[PDB]
């Protein structure tokens, strides 16, 4: 992949290896942000979209007794 | 344990995350990165449902119910004993559903087939997200989502439906029901037609697809064809779920009164509204 | 204790670090979201 | 019959619901066995029959008799051996079970993985009247009713290099459907490209599954105007294997 | 994005296929035409259609049922064309009131509903023998007729069997757009929340399963159309790589799979369960159970 | 010797030593973050 | 206890460690969440009452 | 009695210990949850009453 | 005889370790039950 | 075939030694955590 | 009487032991469930009344 | 009646034993559950009244 | 009466004996259940009255 | 008259056993009905 | 009146006997239920009155 | 004719057994109605 | 006939042990009913 | 075809001997369990 | 001339026995209506 | 009237007999059920008034 | 009025006869049912009024 | 449509005839059974 | 349109009218009886 | 001629239909 490059273990300094680990972990953290942002975008986007509704949308009767 | 032909297909590659770290099978099941996360989310969601049963005090599976937060709670993260457990299970369910679809993508890539199955399943995920996330947030609270119980989520359907009178009069609901009925009808005919050809009358050779086209042209005067029926069966099921999600998306967000009153725009048109007689006088 | 380096002979480091990033990021999100259920630590 | 209980609260509705579970439990058993007519008995990674075979038994053999009087029996050892690939170029990546098999060589040419083809019968698929189901357009009298006619269009490979031109279309006569496009490469040889893995643009045909260098090794058809079920399996599997094995 | 094989890229049409002459009296088939708009998703050929006596009997009595309802609407509209179009969805051909039992009600008070129902019963049954006979003359199995029989089972329970067991035609379904929706809602109300009918739940599981199964199977075949997976009949006789990749997708996903022929046994049985269990649940409603929610509470699965 | 991942025992030691140095830095920062919260708003 | 190393001659370490890791994280989350569901052992609400922050 | 070792000539050890591991965990969780469901044997509830955790 | 491919000697070595682990698992379970019986008897 | 994994006895012995060291450290931390919670908020 | 061993000439020992194990466990759960459903034989309910634990 | 052993020449013994075993278990459960449904023959309720188990 | 054995030349003995057994069992359960419906022939109800059982 | 393939002699022994089994079923059924008639007659 | 045997030359004996059996059984069940549904000819309630069964 | 593959001799022998069994079924049914007529006449 | 493939003598061997098991099952069942009849008769 | 499983007569006797030992041990514990419950809370 | 593969001679045999069966059906029906008319006339 | 045997040269005897068989049965049931509906001709509720069975 | 025989050269005799059968049977039932509905021409109601049978 | 137009037109004649005849029965003025009942004292 | 020659259709019409006339006669006889029993005119 | 057959038969049907309409008038007229 573009962000999941392999590393040259036999030809590489510790700092280059240390940076490579961080790039790998950052790419993993970026992948983990895909569902978090999508979920956050769903919740806040839907709530934001609901704030521009005819205002009877926020006072519907509860479906639970 | 492999099928007699499975070995030549069990090859490395096709993963999206992790490469060969999780690229293996457990029995028949393929495990990937999303196989690992599906197991985590499915097991956590299942154990939290059992924990919710323990707090509820009942162990009858048909009486277990995890309820969302109260409507007054708004969009806040609720306390675990006060409907916040429902929110955790909702995240576990969505994590399990989404990772299940992504796991199917990895399996699609390994087998070299089209991605129709994960995409078709994403429509089912979308309808679930409409009922638990999109619609409740547009209405302002997590308390409008359905509960996680076998028979209590039917009470939610009943209470949600009767909020707008008879829910049958929702026009998107009519379209969704018609497609759901059409999908079951086409599934019966597709299964029957293939089995009719593959299992002919005794003493007859196995029928060709020419017989299948001939049979439905003789019967109805039309035949979609072997490729057409699988396209159409997929589209009917996806449209049925999509227009169902629309019916709920507009109920309580755009439309608030009884759905039976909506159909009176046709009657109240100002060129036949005043004419006496009929049903509406 | 000093022999834990052999974990990289079992699991490919290139692939584990990506998995660590997914886990560590989502754990930080999970803890922040758990804090919100309590208004006392509800930072926002 | 309302409020009539045989014992306790077990009324006629209770009898019906419990009767249904017994019928449903049997129906699932019937459906599961009917789906064990292919791919059984199970095997291990080493090829030997497996110890575990599952809670459902293999159903009794049933016979499909074809129009040519073949009498295919499923499940049967001969039917399974007919569709069994031999001399597969695969090696085990670990001693443990449940691990992938590494191709030893070129997976596209050896037909393994997503490029796997099945030894189908080396004969053309035949309609009810006995004729070949799939035939070239020149062999029949059909015209392009709608859509984009691909005849004469250049064929652009996945690496954005032009590899030839479409010279013919192979249609499914009983279904009135185009199955393959016959491409004439720059070298003069003719190959078949399944329509399901092509895209006909307004001015060209693009094949993203494989690159330009792999077009000369697309499996060939022995008869110029006849395509065979075995050849269809080889051509389809070769092109579909490109998505994983084309360039990397 | 690659080709998703949802619509044909090229349409090719020649002489329309007039069909197979197995035992069909081919002189009873109409001409065959080609309709291009239908050829993008499926076949472009429209016709030929077989018209025997079963189809002709079904068509005339179906038309009579359709026109019997229609003329009643004109009577309800005062024979005013504008009122007819205004209230088309509100018109209803109601069954006779409960005072007449299973007798022949007056024409104005449910007798027409009995006439229309008789025409519908003939038309549906005349069509069932058409479904059976068309398959018989082509040497095919009678799976379509048996699957149709499951739909007839629920339809006959709603209109014929349950009114007989309930002792009056009044419980039958009115012939109207909104009215038969109101009947459906009223059926649930006066039987105590039909949601708690177990066979209604089984019917819904089959109906949801039918859409789940057709989405699974429709997408599975389109995924393996690269290898001719839509030619299912040839895959049954001569298994190809389309059948194996389709089986291996579901084995690696669910842990178990079907075959090309066997997936259509799941398809037919999932679909007939919709109306097989549905017919049983409607028959039990009123005749055996009058309050499904209370019945539920007795049997668990409903809180006390 | 075992090397499920094709790393030598020497290469695993070098990678693990770098990884543990980053792991120690990551924990030390996280401890500092907890001390900030513990000072501002203790949870015990 | 002196012969327990033979486990690794039956179960490959790669799959056992992956299964063990998911099980431990799953169990830890389950137990932490069970305590958070119990208001008397919810350390966040206990800290709120001890010091006094919102109490709502 | 002393011949029970032959169960490994019939049952694959890898299949069994997966099934045994799932069984023991799901059983152990089930029994703990049953006790937690009953206030009498909910050791968390017992502790709040004992120590006045409120 | 040997549906799993193991030999008689291997199955004994498997069972000896399994019984060693089983006995330890039962021993802790007995102590745990004894502790609960002392703390909060269910009989 | 009591070598389903393909490891030798020597390789399994040294893998088990490292695994038992990681388990021991994990159990030791859990015991310390439970001691701290027991002192802070006992559950018995 | 001493000829029952021939059952193993008909039924696969792998299949029988698995089905027997599933049956024995599910049967045991069913009987324990019936006793727990009966308040007279629910040993947890009996214990909380004998020792006066909570009774709530 | 000495010829009843020829049943096994018509029906596969493995399928008969499984089907008979499933039948006998379900029949026994059905009869036990019938007795449990009737309070007169419910041996748990009879023991409750006999021994004063409160319930 | 001397030619009834030719029924097996028309129907498979496997097919007949399976269908007949399902028939006989279903009929027997039907008749037993009909009696249990009627309180006059419910032998458990009759035994309760005769032997003075509780039948709460 | 060979829809099943029996050799007109297997059928005789097939039917001989069937009637012997049928005879046993009827005899128990009659004995059962005689017992119920004595216990409580339905006529 | 001796040409009735020609029916088997146009009707499959396997199909006739199955159809006849289902017809004969369903016809008998219908008649028995009809008598059962009429109190005058319901032999269970008739025996109850004659022999004085409780019929609770 | 011969739509079923039976011969003239096969069909005649099949019909003879059918009528003998049908005669037995009628004989029992007639006896049953005589018993019902004595016990509880419907005329 | 001989659909299952067993010889006549194998059927005798199989039926001999089937009836011994059936005799054992019914012997327990009769003792079970005798015990219930004494404890709580249903007649 | 009375050798469906492929075992020999000798193997079946060996397998059945072990099975009856396990069955006897299972019954003996079950009898002890019922005897204990009959003493604790009889159901007759 | 045969629309369903019946010879003219076959149609003679088929119609003759059909009318024989029809004649018996009417004869029993005529007697049944005579008995009902005597038992309970509807005119 | 001597040439009515030509019908079997036009109609399939197999289909005619099945159609006639269902028609004769359905017609006979319909007439019997109408008679049962009418109390004057319901032969069951004539004997109960003649011999005297229930009168209720 | 004697050239009507030509119509059988066009229509299929099978479908004309089946159409005749359905139309005639449907009309016959329809006319009978109208008479049954009208108490003046209900021959059963006339019979019970003429013979004094039940009148209920 | 030499053999097809006749069937459709006959249906139109049949549907209309069965329609108007029953309508006359609905109206008591045009009901011949009703007037026959009054004359003969049925 | 049918596939029947003129000679084969000659008896086809004769038998149909032979059967139709018998059907009419029974209907005529039935109406005469009903008029005698319960006239509607 | 096909049409020649139809017109003669159709006219006879109309002829009796007219004769029946006037048969109603002499028995019970509306105009
Ligand atoms: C397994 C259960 C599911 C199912 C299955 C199923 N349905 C089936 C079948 C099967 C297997 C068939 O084989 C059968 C069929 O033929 O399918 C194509 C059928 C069928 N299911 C149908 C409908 C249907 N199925 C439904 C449901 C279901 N079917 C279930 C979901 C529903 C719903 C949900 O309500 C409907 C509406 C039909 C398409 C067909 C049966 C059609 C039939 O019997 O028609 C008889 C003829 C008529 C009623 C005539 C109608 C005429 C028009 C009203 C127009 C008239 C006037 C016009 C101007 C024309 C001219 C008239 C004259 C002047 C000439
Ligand atoms: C008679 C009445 C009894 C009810 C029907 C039971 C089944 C009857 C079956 C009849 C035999 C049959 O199956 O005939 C069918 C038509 O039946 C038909 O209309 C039947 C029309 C009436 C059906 C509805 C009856 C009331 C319900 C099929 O005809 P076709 O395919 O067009 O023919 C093609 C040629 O071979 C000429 O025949
Ligand atoms: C509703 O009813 C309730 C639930 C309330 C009550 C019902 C309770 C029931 C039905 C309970 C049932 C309980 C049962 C059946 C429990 C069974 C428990 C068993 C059999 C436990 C066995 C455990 C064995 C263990 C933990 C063995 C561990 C072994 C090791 C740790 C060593 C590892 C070595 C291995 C895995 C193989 C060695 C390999 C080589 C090469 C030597
Ligand atoms: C609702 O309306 C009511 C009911 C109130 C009033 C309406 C009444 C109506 C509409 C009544 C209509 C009645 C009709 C049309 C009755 C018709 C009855 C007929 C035609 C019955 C015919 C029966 C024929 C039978 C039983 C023939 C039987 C033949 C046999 C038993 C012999 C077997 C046949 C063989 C062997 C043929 C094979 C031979 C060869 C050589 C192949």
């Amino acid at each position: 992949s573009m962000f999941d490059k392999p590393f040259d273990y036999e030809n590489g300094s510790k700092f280059a290896m240390g940076i490579w680990i961080g790039r790998q972990m950052a790419y993993g953290a970026f992948l983990g942000s895909i569902p978090f942002l999508f979920g956050l975008g769903l919740v806040l986007g839907s709530y934001g979209l609901g704030l521009m509704l005819p205002e009877r949308a926020h006072q519907a009767p509860s479906p639970y007794t | 344990a492999l099928l007699s032909f499975e070995r030549k297909y069990r090859v490395p590659g096709g993963t999206l995350i992790g490469g060969s770290l999780f690229d293996f099978w457990v029995g028949p099941f393929y495990v990937g990165f999303f196989g690992v996360t599906t197991i985590f989310f499915a097991t956590l969601g299942f154990l939290l449902i059992l924990w919710g049963a323990a707090m509820q005090g009942t162990w009858n599976p048909q009486l277990i119910s995890i309820f969302p937060p109260p409507v007054e709670n708004g969009l806040n993260v609720a306390a675990l004993d006060k409907g916040g457990l429902w929110q955790v299970i909702t995240v576990c369910a969505t994590g399990a559903f989404c990772s299940w679809a992504l796991r199917e993508v990895e399996i699609c890539r390994k087998l070299g087939i089209g991605f129709h199955i994960p995409v078709a399943f994403s429509m089912a995920i979308f309808a679930y997200l409409v009922l638990v996330v999109i619609r409740p947030m547009m209405m302002g609270s997590w308390g409008y989502a359905f509960p996680y119980g076998i028979w209590t989520h039917l009470d939610w359907v009943s209470n949600t439906g009767y909020t707008y009178g008879n829910f049958h009069y929702n026009p998107f609901h009519m379209l969704g029901i018609s497609l759901f009925f059409t999908t079951a009808w086409a599934l019966a005919m597709h299964g029957a037609l293939v089995l009719s050809a593959a299992n002919p009358v005794k003493g007859k050779t196995m029928r060709t697809p020419d017989h299948e086209d001939t049979y439905f042209r003789d019967l109805m005067g039309y035949s979609v064809g072997t490729l057409g029926i699988h396209r159409l069966g997929l589209l009917l099921a996806l449209n049925a779920v999509f227009w169902s999600a629309m019916c709920m998306l507009v109920s309580g967000t755009i439309y608030f009164d009884l759905w039976s009153d909506w159909w009176y725009w046709w009657v109240n048109m100002p060129f036949w509204v005043d004419m006496a007689g009929g049903i509406n006088g | 204790m000093s022999k834990f380096y052999k974990i990289w002979l079992v699991f490919d480091p290139r692939r584990v670090f990506v998995a660590q990033g997914v886990f560590l990021f989502l754990l930080a999100v999970l803890i922040h979201l758990i804090l919100l259920s309590t208004p006392a630590f509800n930072w926002l | 019959m309302v409020g009539v209980n045989f014992f306790g609260d077990f009324d006629l509705a209770s009898l019906a619901i419990w009767s249904f579970w017994a019928f449903l439990a049997y129906l699932i058993y019937y459906l599961q066995t009917e789906n064990m007519r292919e791919g059984y008995p199970l095997e291990n990674d080493d090829g030997l029959p497996s110890a575990n075979q599952g809670p459902f038994p293999v159903p009794s053999p049933k016979t499909f008799e074809l129009a040519d009087g073949r009498k295919i029996v499923v499940p049967s050892v001969e039917n399974e051996e007919a569709h069994r690939r031999t001399d597969l170029a695969l090696e085990r990546t670990s001693v443990n079970e449940g691990y992938p098999f590494r191709p030893t060589g070129n997976p596209m040419l050896d037909g393994v993985g997503p490029a796997s083809w099945v030894p189908r019968r080396d004969e053309p698929e035949v309609d009810a009247h006995g004729h070949n189901k799939i035939q070239p357009m020149r062999k029949t009298e059909m015209t392009v009713s709608a859509g984009r006619d691909p005849r004469g269009m250049p064929v652009q490979a996945g690496d954005t290099e032009v590899v030839g031109k479409i010279v013919d279309m192979w249609v499914d006569i009983p279904e009135q459907l185009v199955r393959y496009l016959e491409v004439e490469l720059n070298s003069g040889k003719k190959k078949l490209l399944p329509m399901t893995m092509l895209k006909i643009w307004s001015d060209r045909v693009r094949v993203n599954a494989i690159t330009s260098d792999l077009f000369d090794t697309i499996p060939d058809i022995k008869s110029p105007d006849v395509v065979t079920k075995l050849e269809e399996d080889k051509i389809s599997a070769y092109v579909a294997g490109g998505y994983m094995y084309a360039k990397g | 994005a690659e080709y998703q094989n949802f619509f044909n890229q090229v349409q090719v049409a020649g002489a329309p296929e007039m069909g197979l002459k197995e035992d069909v009296d081919t002189y009873e088939r109409t001409p065959a035409g080609m309709l291009s708009i239908l050829g993008w998703m499926g076949n472009a050929q429209i016709g030929p259609i077989y018209l025997g006596i079963a189809g002709t009997v079904s068509l005339v009595f179906g038309a009579a049922w359709f026109f019997t309802i229609g003329v009643w609407y004109w009577y309800q509209a005062g024979f005013d064309p504008f009122i007819f179009m205004r209230d088309l969805f509100f018109f209803s051909l109601e069954p006779p009131p409960a005072e007449y039992g299973l007798a022949l009600a007056p024409l104005k008070q449910g007798g027409v509903w009995q006439i229309a129902s008789l025409f519908m019963a003939i038309s549906v049954i005349a069509w069932w023998v058409r479904v059976y006979t068309r398959a018989d003359q082509l040497g095919m199995g009678k799976h379509m007729a048996w699957a149709f029989l499951s739909a007839i089972w629920l339809w006959s329970v709603l209109g014929f069997w349950r009114p007989i067991l309930m002792g009056s035609w009044s419980v039958g379904v009115p012939y109207g757009i909104f009215s038969h929706l109101d009947w459906t809602n009223q059926f649930s109300l006066d039987h105590g929340n039909l949601f708690y009918n177990p066979f209604h739940g089984l019917s819904i599981a089959a109906l949801y399963g039918s859409a789940l199964l057709f989405a699974m199977h429709g997408a599975t075949i389109l995924a393996v159309t690269r290898f001719g997976g839509e030619r299912e009949l040839e895959q049954i006789a001569d298994r190809g790589t389309a059948s194996e990749r389709a089986a291996l997708f579901w084995r690696w996903t669910m842990g178990f799979n079907a075959t090309m022929e066997g997936i259509h046994r799941w398809a037919i049985w999932m679909a007939v369960m919709v109306t097989l269990t549905g017919g049983i649940g409607i028959l039990l409603s009123g005749t055996v159970v009058d309050n499904w929610y209370v019945w539920a509470q007795v049997h668990g699965y409903a809180p006390v | 010797d075992l090397s499920f991942t094709g790393l030598t025992d020497e290469q695993a030691q070098e990678l693990h030593a770098v990884y543990m140095s980053g792991l120690s830095a990551f924990i030390a920062v996280a401890v500092l973050a907890h001390l900030a919260v513990m000072i501002w708003r203790p949870w015990f």
